[PDB]
RNA sequence: GACUCUUAGCGGUGGAUCACUCGGCUCGUGCGUCGAUGAAGAACGCAGCUAGCUGCGAGAAUUAAUGUGAAUUGCAGGUUGAUCAUCGACACUUCGAACGCACUUGCGGCCCCGGGUUCCUCCCGGGGCUACGCCUGUCUGAGCGUCGCU
RNA sequence: GGCCGCUGCGGUGAGCCUUGAAGCCUAGGGCGCGGGCCCGGGUGGAGCCGCCGCAGGUGCAGAUCUUGGUGGUAGUAGCAAAUAUUCAAACGAGAACUUUGAAGGCCGAAGUGGAGAAGGGUUCCAUGUGAACAGCAGUUGAACAUGGGUCAGUCGGUCCUGAGAGAUGGGCGAGCGCCGUUCCGAAGGGACGGGCGAUGGCCUCCGUUGCCCUCAGCCGAUCGAAAGGGAGUCGGGUUCAGAU
RNA sequence: CGGUCCUGACGUGCGAAUCGGUCGUCCGACCUGGGUAUAGGGGCGAAAGACUAAUCGAACCAUCUAGUAGCUGGUUCCCUC
RNA sequence: UAAAUACCGGCACGAGACCGAUAGUCAACAAGUACCGUAAGGGAAAGUUGAAAAGAACUUUGAAGAGAGAGUUCAAGAGGG
RNA sequence: CGCGACCUCAGAUCAGACGUGGCGACCCGCUGAAUUUAAGCAUAUUAGUCAGCGGAGGAAAAGAAACUAACCAGGAUUCCCUCAGUAACGGCGAGUGAACAGGGAAGAGCCCAGCGCCGAAUCCCCGCCCCGCGGCGGGGCGCGGGAAAUGUGGCGUACGGAA
């Protein structure tokens, strides 16, 4: 909704910040096993709770 | 499996000493020692005793 | 006395446990008094208590409490034992005289079900299968 | 209208996030937390849920003060002194 | 046989410690033996490798008698790079081939005050050990 | 050049503050350059400037607190910051003198019947 | 400008006056969906925003 | 000749077996330490390029000091001590027993400073206080409670 | 009774092994009544076995057994609720579906229109791509990747109380705590004004003041509505996405 | 707002109760949003054992619990007597 | 009012006729994680290139995925699950 | 009427302290079932057990006989072996169930109130001076302030004690 609280807006801001693909320069580290970000979140599919 | 399985055993002192005596008696026979596999062919005397 | 706090006297179970009226409390009223006195006075320490009066519906007791951080107590070598942390809330753990009275502890053939630290300690010592390595 | 049709009328929530434990279990009309009982002074914890007991205990968080406490105990809680200057 | 009751023979524990050692322990692990002449003239058998020492390769495909200068000590991968031990990539770029310091023999040390202090400490320890033994 | 901490102990609070302000101005300029798009050199110097800020501030704080400890050293009542922060139990325990003082009766008992040193022939 | 979430318009105006030696007419503020708080700072009519941007370093 | 069946070779799908193991499980040993000087737990932020994990707290992948002594590394960047380890000095955002009142982050009170005033009041910013119970002492009180003097 | 089979331990085989161990496949040669075993060929790349004893989480075809994978069905059932598409051009490697123009239609103002509340949380805007997704296809997208975007004294929250929830006093309770909302409370920290004592401002007159004199009921702290109560903004322009 | 009949459509559906035509009421014992109160042997019920988050002739979650079963199913190599 | 006594939590340790990735803790890996439920709570799957990336320059058909050659390697019959 | 004591009771953002909450493997105090067994079931059993509540420590609790015994007597507490599946309990069914003595590990005892006698001989706090100072203590000085006779300190406690 357009009517938000400061706390809920801040929480949504953090989740939006962390919804991001990985940078490719980490893929070239020595002991790196990560291939993609497996904690992605599409708005339509996963509804984030709340 | 449980930790209170009977792990240890109990043997009488008399037959423990019996077994020690039997082992010592067997350890003085070249046939038995060579059967156990030791290379004692050049050993002068089997109950090999050296000074103190 | 103490009645069983059960909704509308409905103890769902066997008939042996159906009573709610004529029940009694294990601890004494003096011990209950000391307990709530110490509970309100959290920073103080309870020593003992005595009886000062009673009517049909009430009993009255006076509880003797000690402030453990007063220097007049801290510097006295014969009463600084109360300042040790092991004596914190004696009346809660039943260490005062009234609490000890309801624990059934003492020397002799009458108190056989308490030999050891306490009743629970005796029960635990008796109900344990000692399994030696060689049995 | 027992199922699919009635699922469409659900549009206002009964729980929000609570200040103490941060879980969506703060009942709004009750004003009480379903997980920790926030208004109560004491933490809500029960012995019939070992999984719930271990999900959020001393071993699960940051240990901000208590790990430093362990490190200082290893040397005996020294204060006021500094290592011998070069 | 090991008699100290406070160190492990546990294979897993030794592997974990070796592969998780911090950098100042990696330095101690990355030790190479000095040449015969240096060993005779310093009474020290080994020295942790440094960035600018002349060395030789003793084992592998690159073994030989040439004297190579260390380029960098790559402590993360437990390898060191020498100035002419390198292969050819596909495009035409020359990259270095890592070699473990235990397969490398030091030829001329890079001396400074702290290195000299280490050498004299090790020499004194061996002298006192030999005096005790004999 | 390279701002260190040894050459800052002997200084004075006012030039410490002015150096801190200059460093903060430099950091602000570096952040503007970062957001507008600048050189990797400046981008790398950002962290150096931040650490210089940190060490200037810690030198200031350490000098202030040691001076304040000297001020309150002789007094009986001092701030909770300047009191020793051991564990709570060790703050509540009986102090060394009063857990060692003893009653006259049992000290007389000790002085009248000291525990002797003796041996018994086999 | 982008400022922190704990700043109000009075503090923003005073900080701009202190840092850049300019006069400030009015301040609009909003909190972006990212979490940072943007600020729109209008200047007095006798200052020139182009010149202020030139001196600050943005262009 | 098509189609179907069996067999073998080869090639697919699939991840069985074998060998590995910075993981567990069990036993034993020493120590046996939280919090109003603000704990456990939660939230939010911090890297030149950084999502998660990890570390940290507006001094924010750490400062100071001690020891070691030439690196970090995926890419850039510029020995009078880089990096690691130790850790005794400093510092430590908002909630949380959580403490001005409420829990929107809303509304206050008292005192002292710098802007305003040139204290005359406003207004702005900053700092220090402002919870419950309780012990000792202090001050101010109350009572047709027991008295004494007038 | 097993010189049948599996895993580990104590002894033994001067046992085997990168000139190739385990495992796997085999229209190869055999042995044993059988459990099974030994050789040959290929693959594979680091460990394995015989005999004497010891120990056991020790042998599968079934349990509408558990987990994982794969078949026939089968290129089958199906992609059929709400009237409908057509011509030409452009981009493009590629057009039934994208876009533009033209034609024919539908919703028909209780709309397939223009705007909000709850709820969602970046889906909104531009560019780029066409691996995956949009049950055909896509040059398209609410997909993917880069970047942007939400501006208030006068819109609302903020304030009030409503039905109701809830502390202190009090009562009850082994206890965490509960009842209770004016009921068993010494429940006011305010002030018209006068005096007393100190202070600053040209100590004028006033202000900030501590005390005395005097005056004084709250229906009970506190919470409770973005649709109730509640002073105060309208017109024109402006973006790609914001406008009282 | 509701849900008679076709016992129509569908019945591995559009849908774990929907669709069409036909139907009942439509100024009141009327329809409805938000707030609020009542909690499990309890609530609430113009009363059908109805409803109480697809669950109701006693909800849901964890534990006691690996509850008991004179009852169904299964129970792993060979040869010899 | 010490000692002899108890200890599946915590800080360090040492060992094992134990399991060896459908096993052993649910968790050998970004595991109380992803995800599900309004909530109390429920809760996974997932190890292995090579000694060393030397991770396939370059030529060519195709829009491209994708191929045919060339090359590294002892081995691509190890080509980024 | 006023003033001054004492007694009971109030308000302080008065000076200085203390409690709250967490973990909970072990410990202390309350509360306390039903599956199950009895081939049914109600006493009994499960079981003073799980669940629930409160309170600590590095250990806790207990502890120096209002004891055991009936002997030629032993001698605080706690733990191990045995006593012993015994005496006893039990629809005397199912089932349950100690202690004394003996051998060991450890080994340590003490203090008040009261009766009495000592010019309250007792304690806390504020101020100065000197030293010490990261456990706030020692000493000197105050015609300094309180607590206490409605009883502080010394001797003294059943093994007797005092003069
Ligand atoms: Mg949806
Ligand atoms: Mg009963
Ligand atoms: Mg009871
Ligand atoms: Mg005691
Ligand atoms: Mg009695
Ligand atoms: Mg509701
Ligand atoms: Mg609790
Ligand atoms: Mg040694
Ligand atoms: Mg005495
Ligand atoms: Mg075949
Ligand atoms: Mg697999
Ligand atoms: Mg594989
Ligand atoms: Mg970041
Ligand atoms: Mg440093
Ligand atoms: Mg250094
Ligand atoms: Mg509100
Ligand atoms: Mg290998
Ligand atoms: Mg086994
Ligand atoms: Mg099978
Ligand atoms: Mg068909
Ligand atoms: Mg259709
Ligand atoms: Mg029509
Ligand atoms: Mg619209
Ligand atoms: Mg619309
Ligand atoms: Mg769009
Ligand atoms: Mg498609
Ligand atoms: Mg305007
Ligand atoms: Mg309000
Ligand atoms: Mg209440
Ligand atoms: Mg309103
Ligand atoms: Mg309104
Ligand atoms: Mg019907
Ligand atoms: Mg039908
Ligand atoms: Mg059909
Ligand atoms: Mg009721
Ligand atoms: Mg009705
Ligand atoms: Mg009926
Ligand atoms: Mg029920
Ligand atoms: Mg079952
Ligand atoms: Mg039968
Ligand atoms: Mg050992
Ligand atoms: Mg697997
Ligand atoms: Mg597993
Ligand atoms: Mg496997
Ligand atoms: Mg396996
Ligand atoms: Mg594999
Ligand atoms: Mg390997
Ligand atoms: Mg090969
Ligand atoms: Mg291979
Ligand atoms: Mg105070
Ligand atoms: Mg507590
Ligand atoms: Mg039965
Ligand atoms: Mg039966
Ligand atoms: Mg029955
Ligand atoms: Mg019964
Ligand atoms: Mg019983
Ligand atoms: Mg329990
Ligand atoms: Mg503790
Ligand atoms: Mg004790
Ligand atoms: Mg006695
Ligand atoms: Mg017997
Ligand atoms: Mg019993
Ligand atoms: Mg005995
Ligand atoms: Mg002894
Ligand atoms: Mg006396
Ligand atoms: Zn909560």
């Amino acid at each position: 909704s357009s009517h938000k609280t400061f706390r809920i807006k801040r929480f949504l801001a953090k989740k939006q910040k962390q919804n991001r693909p990985i940078p490719q320069w980490i893929w070239m580290k020595t002991g790196n096993k990560i291939r993609y970000n497996s904690k992605r979140r599409h708005w339509r599919r996963t509804k984030l709770g709340l | 499996t449980k930790t209170w399985r009977r792990w240890h055993r109990r043997v009488n002192t008399t037959q423990k000493r019996y077994a020690i005596c039997s082992a010592l008696a067997a350890s003085a026979l070249p046939a038995l020692v060579m059967s156990k596999g030791h290379r004692i062919e050049e050993v002068p005397e089997l109950p090999l005793v050296v000074e103190d | 006395g103490r009645k069983r706090p059960v909704p509308k006297g409905a103890t769902y179970g066997k008939p042996v446990h159906h009573g709610v009226n004529q029940l009694k409390f294990a601890r004494s009223l003096q011990s209950v008094a000391e307990e709530r006195a110490g509970r309100h006075c959290g920073a103080l320490r309870v020593l003992n208590s005595y009886w000062v009066g009673e009517d049909s519906t009430y009993k009255f007791f006076e509880v003797i409490l000690i402030d453990p951080f007063h220097k007049a107590i801290r510097r006295n070598p014969d009463t600084q034992w109360i300042t040790k942390p092991v004596h914190k809330h004696r009346e809660m753990r039943g260490l005062t005289s009234a609490g000890r009275k309801s624990r059934g502890l003492g020397k002799g053939h009458k108190f056989h079900h308490t030999i050891g630290g306490s009743r629970r300690a005796a029960w635990r010592r008796r109900n344990t299968l000692q399994l030696h390595r060689y049995r | 209208t027992k199922g699919t049709s009635s699922f469409g009328k659900r549009r206002n929530k009964t729980h929000t996030l609570c200040r103490r434990c941060g879980s969506k279990a703060y009942h709004l009309q009750k004003s009480t937390c379903g997980k920790c009982g926030y208004p109560a002074k004491r933490k809500r914890k029960y012995n019939w849920s070992a999984k719930a007991k271990r999900r959020n205990t001393t071993g699960t968080g940051r240990m901000r003060h208590l790990k430093i406490v362990y490190r200082r105990f290893r040397h005996g809680f020294r204060e006021g002194t500094t290592p011998k200057p070069k | 046989m090991k008699f100290n009751p406070f160190v492990t023979s546990d294979r897993s524990k030794n592997r974990k410690r070796h592969f998780n050692a911090p950098s100042h322990i990696r330095r101690k692990i990355m030790s190479s033996p000095l040449s015969k002449e240096l060993r005779q003239k310093y009474n020290v058998r080994s020295m942790p490798i440094r960035k600018d020492d002349e060395v030789q390769v003793v084992r592998g495909h690159y073994k030989g008698q040439q004297i190579g200068k260390v380029v960098q000590v790559y402590r993360k991968k437990y390898v060191i790079y020498i100035e002419r031990v390198q292969r050819e990539k596909a495009n035409g770029t020359t990259v270095h081939v890592g070699i473990h310091p235990s397969k490398v023999v030091i030829t001329r040390l890079k001396l400074d005050k702290d290195r000299k202090k280490i050498l004299e400490r090790k020499a004194k320890s061996r002298q006192v050990g030999k005096e005790k033994g004999k | 050049a390279k701002i260190k901490a040894r050459d800052l102990r002997g200084k004075k609070k006012e030039e410490l503050l002015k150096q801190l302000d200059d460093l903060k101005v430099e950091l602000s300029q570096l952040r503007v350059a970062k957001v507008t798009g600048g050189a990797a050199s400046k981008l790398s110097k950002i962290r150096v400037v931040r650490k210089s800020i940190a060490r200037v501030l810690t030198v200031i704080n350490q000098t202030q607190k040691e001076n304040l400890r000297k001020f309150y050293k002789g007094k009986k009542y001092k701030p909770l910051d300047l009191r020793p922060k051991k564990t709570r139990a060790m703050r509540r325990r009986l102090n060394k003198h009063e857990e060692s003082l003893k009653t006259k009766k049992q000290q007389r008992k000790e002085r009248l019947y000291p525990l002797r040193k003796y041996a018994v022939k086999a | 400008f982008i400022v922190d979430v704990k700043a109000n318009k009075h503090q923003i105006k005073q900080a701009v006056k202190k840092l850049y030696d300019i006069d400030v007419a009015k301040v609009n503020t909003l909190i972006r969906p990212d979490g940072e708080k943007k600020a729109y700072v209008r200047l007095a009519p006798d200052y020139d925003a182009l010149d202020v941007a030139n001196k600050i370093g943005i262009i």
